[PDB]
């Protein structure tokens, strides 16, 4: 039903709040390049998805933690999403 | 509409503390950063730290020693940074900045100037340069007015209130016995001056002082 | 922290042809340079960010190029306002660093120096001292020597000197000469002469005031 | 029910027997990165999420096997945390 | 193996003074550097860890910089019991290494 | 409380072979590395091997040879460092470090000064060093203590038992014909002494000799 809808809104609230805690958690640490929104929303999709282009990584503490929690909620309601998407898919199966 | 706005000047005893002040308008987002910048005269930018006001976490420059401390007040939209236990080699420039959390700063305010000394603030005396009795007239006509006595730096010299740009030329102060002179120039259409009227404004901000000085021909 | 190496400091060009600024990072920083104008006694002005891409209300005449380590800011025909100091900065990795900056200036004709001499006024004769004022303005090359006279005698004593920087709207100098002394002293002589001498003119350009 | 209790504490024990054992087969091969427990700890969880930062890596035979064991081991039991959680986030679903 | 170049061997500086060691090392060690200080006839005392971290017990004059491959110890205002021998130390890769040192001289 | 306890000195004939010791105090956890640091007189600090107690393995620096084994004792808290078949480029200051597996050495050990040779150990003879009959009095007055003929290095000079550490000075040892030779002196207001008492402490760990010297004046 609508649930994939209430999972979609979850995983987009889990990457906005990674991306801006992301930046919080790492600026402050030298070398650190999780420091502007844009990359670190960019950052949050590589996380939640698990795509690892490993363009972006967080070197602090918080920052880490921060990616567990983008890790956890993120891959699980994207997971939900793609699981959705999957069973449409076969529903559509049955027309021809 | 001036988006960061800073006092033009602060003058801290040797060892003592000051505290800038930074007021922001115009769009504010909770991804908005202020920097603060400070420039010795004669000398490039140097990243001094970082607050980010809608949470109120501060970074600063590890190269340099830490005599700052930031802190923003999300009511008055206002910024501040302490300096603490200056010395002379903390006298310059000191600008914020606005950065959007995308890495540039698209705003600066236009910086306070920090003197540490421990002479006293003084105001300056302006006085009218106009052409002796005996000065051949050209096309064009310069006048000018002197900026003499004043401490700290520094002071804003306008012509007519700014609606008289071009032609002007301010010289660097130049530092005698502890107290600072400078002079400003302006050249007009010789055919127009005294027919209207040539003001200078000199802003002194260390002694909240705003002076206007007319320059009239000699009776 | 990321090095930003901008050579050279100073860059000397005349006025129209194209310039370009070098700033040079210790590692790869992607596009995450941006470029700062600060013109003389102004604050530091954003002209372009992501390495290339233009800012609102800057001229089209600035473009910027470059990524990975070297980067580069143009400016296709420089004009007088162009004269200023020269910012690039990093966002790459924290903590964000500026380059060291490079000096615009520009070559032009040569100019003399207009001359005009001012006599000390009445309401600073009534406080106590005098000082004579003397503005060489609008020359060009900066090299300048001033010259006072009192009475047809020079005098060293009791003058300061102060030079402006290229002027952004015509790209000469100016210098101002003071000499100050006491109400009591002004009187009691009556030649006062500034003289100045350029490489524009073989014969000093002179201006004298007599107090009658 | 506790089950995703049990499959936690399992993660868990993954993951610092992992960090442990990768310092102690990493450490002595010139090169090798994976010598300190903190980021071994880190690397312990990127290699149970598979978020692939490719920051950290093993270097020698039994480091590589180590993370084999935190492969299987950790892959299996986050994926059952992360089943158990999106069971209950569509068991809030009927809610609304 | 990393190498860790210290520049120059000897500081001579004037006394309250800010004093800079240079450790720079030989590839990309992150933050990996840790600083120590060995008195004549003493043990080494570790002054700062992982680049700029402080050290309990140790004064606050002393605190570090730097990433990637060049590294700062700095000291705001030189004593005499600062004079001794800096070591910088990295531990990014296997194995641990030190640099060659700077001796502090007033 | 001293966490890492290492004899003072060792003396190995060349060829031969020896055991150092490393007994481990305060907190202990099975993250702890045990290290091995090599420093030759006048040079840094070279790194040698390191040992986990808690499970046993060691590794050692390959761009050396290998002239040690490293082992634990759980029980004892304590590490071993086997030093084999000895030259006299092994004559070295050895010190073990504590690293908590975070990649620094926290704590450090005293050192065991390893000594490669032939000679015999030779405990150190003290004598005191009083001013002369004929010596005029400042403010201060300077006594010593004269630590003549031993062997291996080093000796350890105390003043008082530490409770006079200001006004210390103990010279470099100087070698001659096999044997070394220091002295040690210490600077008190002349008014105190003697109605105080200023006495010496020679500790010569080869030869587990300790020695107590007063200074008294000439009679
Ligand atoms: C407060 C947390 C929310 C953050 C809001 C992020 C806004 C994203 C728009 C940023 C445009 C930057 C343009 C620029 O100059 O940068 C370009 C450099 O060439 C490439 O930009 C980028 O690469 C944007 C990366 C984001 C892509 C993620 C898409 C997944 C939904
Ligand atoms: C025996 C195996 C167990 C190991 C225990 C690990 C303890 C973790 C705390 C270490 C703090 C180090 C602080 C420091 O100085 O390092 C910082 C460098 O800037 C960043 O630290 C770090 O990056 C810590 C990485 C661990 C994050 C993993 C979180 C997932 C649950
Ligand atoms: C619980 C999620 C991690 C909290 C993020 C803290 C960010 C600020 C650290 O300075
Ligand atoms: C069975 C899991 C791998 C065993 C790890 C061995 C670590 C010590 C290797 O020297
Ligand atoms: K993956
Ligand atoms: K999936
Ligand atoms: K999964």
């Amino acid at each position: 039903w609508r649930c994939a809808g209430a999972a979609t809104v979850l995983l987009v609230i889990v990457l906005l709040a990674g991306s801006y805690l992301a930046v919080l958690a790492e600026r402050g640490a030298p070398g650190a390049q999780l420091i502007t929104y844009p990359r670190a929303l960019w950052w949050s999709v590589e996380t939640a998805t698990t795509v690892g282009y490993g363009d972006l990584a967080p070197v602090t503490l918080w920052g880490r933690c921060v990616a567990v929690v983008v890790m956890v909620a993120g891959i699980t309601s994207f997971g939900l999403v793609t699981a959705a998407l999957a069973t449409w898919f076969v529903g559509q199966c049955q027309q021809q | 509409q001036v988006q960061l706005q800073q006092p033009g000047a602060e003058l801290v005893k040797p060892g003592a503390s000051v505290k800038l002040s930074c007021k922001a308008s115009g769009y504010t987002f909770t991804s908005d950063w202020i920097h603060w910048v400070k420039q010795r005269p004669g000398h490039g930018l140097e990243w001094i730290g970082e607050i980010i006001p809608s949470y109120g976490r501060a970074n600063y420059n590890e190269k340099i020693q830490k005599k700052a401390t930031l802190t923003a007040d999300k009511s008055s939209s206002t910024a501040f940074m302490q300096l603490s236990s200056l010395t002379s080699e903390d006298s310059a420039v000191y600008y914020c900045a606005r950065e959007r959390g995308d890495g540039y700063f698209a705003v600066w305010g236009a910086g306070t100037t920090v003197t540490v000394s421990s002479a006293k603030t003084t105001p300056p005396s302006v006085y009218p340069l106009a052409p002796g009795s005996a000065a051949q007239t050209n096309s064009m006509v310069t006048l000018g007015c002197l900026v003499k006595g004043y401490f700290p730096e520094p002071v804003t010299v306008t012509w007519n209130s700014g609606s008289l740009s071009s032609g002007v030329h301010t010289f660097p102060a130049v530092l005698q016995s502890d107290l600072y002179t400078l002079s400003s120039s302006v050249t007009v259409p010789s055919s127009s001056w005294p027919s209207e009227t040539v003001t200078c404004n000199v802003a002194h901000p260390a002694s909240s002082t705003k002076v206007d000085k007319k320059i009239v021909p000699r009776d | 922290d990321i090095l930003l190496t901008q050579s050279p400091a100073i860059l000397s060009v005349s006025p129209g042809e194209r310039v370009s600024f070098s700033c040079r990072a210790s590692q790869s920083i992607g596009t995450d340079i941006h470029w700062y104008q600060q013109r003389t006694n102004g604050s530091p002005r954003l002209l372009i960010k992501y390495a290339s891409e233009s800012i609102s209300g800057i001229p089209s005449r600035f473009s910027g190029s470059g990524s990975g380590t070297d980067f580069t800011l143009s400016i296709n025909s420089v004009e007088s306002e162009d004269i200023a100091n020269y910012y690039c900065q990093q966002s790459n990795r924290w903590p964000f660093t500026f380059g060291s900056g490079t000096k615009l200036e520009i070559k032009r004709a040569d100019a003399a120096p207009t001359v005009s001499i001012f006599p000390p006024s009445s309401e600073q004769l009534t406080s106590g001292g005098a000082s004579v004022v003397c503005f060489l303005n609008n020359f060009y090359p900066k090299d300048i020597n001033v010259k006072w006279k009192i009475d047809g005698s020079e005098r060293q004593n009791g003058v300061l000197n102060s030079w402006t920087d290229q002027d952004s709207k015509d790209s000469t100098y100016s210098m101002s000469s003071t000499l100050t002394l006491t109400k009591d002293e002004y009187e009691r002589h009556n030649s006062y002469t500034c003289e100045a001498t350029h490489k524009t003119s073989t014969s000093p350009i002179v201006k004298s005031f007599n107090r009658n």
